[PDB]
């Protein structure tokens, strides 16, 4: 097979920004290159084919070059329907392989995380289990970590992650932590926190609860 | 190339 | 005008086949090729083989004893098959029209899920505002998803009256196959105590409707 790659995963950019997605073959494929777009509800279109031809209806602000092993897409005035999932596709040799994908995100100004964490409900204590969910609200970049500590102390193996897609209004992220333990277990530790590590943040935040409290 | 229609290869 | 609909399952169990139908219009299944394609998540798109314009076959090498594609011109119906589905064959697959270039006009997609999970609806639990809430300031409440199977599940917050400050999670698969999210909103503090919170779980697969009230507690 030949082997496409686009070394980059992710892109940041502004509206009216030029964009530029880069793709690589492992031969020569003599100009038989073709882009895709993946948008987030899961439509993909061709943008680009043989190099640089726009497919029919495809806006004039995508515009492809390279040669030889060396491809890119760019987008010349970056808008909202653009943000998306893109992908390159060699067209020289059978099979067809594509690039690994390059997902469009919006660039905005830092923003740190609002964190709030949230004890496990008397309800589902009764059924014998423990939930303790910590949120960090609306920040940027995405990029951001989460420690659990229970008395002041660490945690592994134990917890899981959502991230929400970039919000449409604020170009922020929101993202979720959950450890869930056995009730046993939740009623041997009294201080249970979640620290919150973030460019936006000089030093790193603590929520905490007082299980005795609730 | 490869024509991605018919899969005839040069 | 150029159209691919594709039909065929969400959920497979595993060690089953899955079989979708690629029903084209606006073109002659004799003039170009039928793609198949999936991409699954954090991989790429990848590549299952081809119904050519001419009426043969290629298969990708990682699919040749799994794969069968065949056509019906009369009823511009492209036919894929994959036999015994495992885990890693969960994606979105899709047919895609070749003509001379390249794959020019795309399929919506077919979610596919492979799961021997039971259908279970959700548990719902409060997550509630802090005591803690700053004083004039904002705080942060929610509802917990929790264990339910297959997806989706909706939740609105006051029977849809409440909106802004909404972020409900995009699920999480666990190792048991079930799913679980939460969701919260930010109000004001001002707010707690006074304006009830209610969120409202429809997790419409099991016909579970739930509602629970989000109140405050003391820690």
């Amino acid at each position: 097979d030949i082997q496409m790659t686009q070394t980059t995963s992710s892109l940041s950019a502004s509206l009216g920004d030029r964009v530029t997605i880069s793709c690589r073959a492992s031969q020569d494929i003599s100009n038989y290159l073709n882009w895709y777009q993946q948008k987030p509800d899961g439509t993909v279109k061709l943008l680009i084919y043989y190099t640089s031809r726009l497919h029919s209806g495809v806006p004039s602000r995508f515009s492809g070059s390279g040669s030889g092993t060396d491809y890119s897409l760019t987008i010349s005035n970056l808008e909202q329907e653009d943000i998306a999932t893109y992908f390159c596709q060699q067209g020289n040799t059978l099979p067809p392989t594509f690039g690994g994908g390059t997902k469009l995100e919006i660039k905005r100004t830092v923003a740190a995380p609002s964190v709030f964490i949230f004890p496990p409900s008397d309800e589902q204590l009764k059924s014998g289990t423990a939930s303790v969910v910590c949120l960090l609200n609306n920040f940027y970049p995405r990029e951001a970590k989460v420690q659990w500590k229970v008395d002041n102390a660490l945690q592994s193996g134990n917890s899981q992650e959502s991230v929400t897609e970039q919000d449409s209004k604020d170009s922020t992220y929101s993202l979720s932590s959950t450890l869930t333990l056995s009730k046993a277990d939740y009623e041997k530790h009294k201080v249970y926190a979640c620290e919150v590590t973030h460019q936006g943040l000089s030093s790193p935040v603590t929520k905490s609860f007082n299980r005795g409290e609730c | 190339q490869f024509r991605h229609d018919s899969g005839y290869e040069v | 005008q150029v159209q691919l609909k594709q039909s065929g399952p969400g959920l497979v169990q595993p060690s089953q086949s899955l079989s979708i139908t690629c029903t084209v219009s606006g073109f002659s299944l004799t003039s170009y090729g039928i793609h198949w394609v999936r991409q699954s998540p954090g991989k790429g798109l990848e590549w299952l083989g081809v119904m050519w314009s001419g009426g043969i076959t290629d298969f990708y090498a990682a699919f040749i004893s799994r794969l069968s594609i065949s056509r019906d011109i009369s009823k511009s119906q492209v036919f894929f098959k994959m036999n015994s589905l495992q885990a890693d064959d969960t994606a979105i697959y899709y047919c895609a029209r070749g003509s001379r270039y390249a794959l020019d006009y795309w399929g919506q997609g077919t979610s596919v899920s492979v799961s021997s999970a039971s259908t279970k609806g959700p548990s719902v639990f409060p997550l509630a505002p802090s005591s803690k809430s700053t004083s004039g300031g904002t705080a942060a409440l929610g509802c917990l998803v929790k264990d339910y199977f297959p997806e989706p599940v909706t939740v609105s917050w006051n029977s849809g009256a409440l909106t802004s400050g909404v972020h409900t999670f995009p699920a999480v698969l666990q190792s048991s196959g079930l799913y679980s999210l939460s969701s919260v909103v930010t109000v004001p503090s001002s707010s707690l105590g006074t304006q009830t919170y209610i969120c409202n779980v429809n997790h419409k697969p099991s016909n579970t409707k739930v509602d629970k009230k989000v109140e405050p507690k003391s820690c």
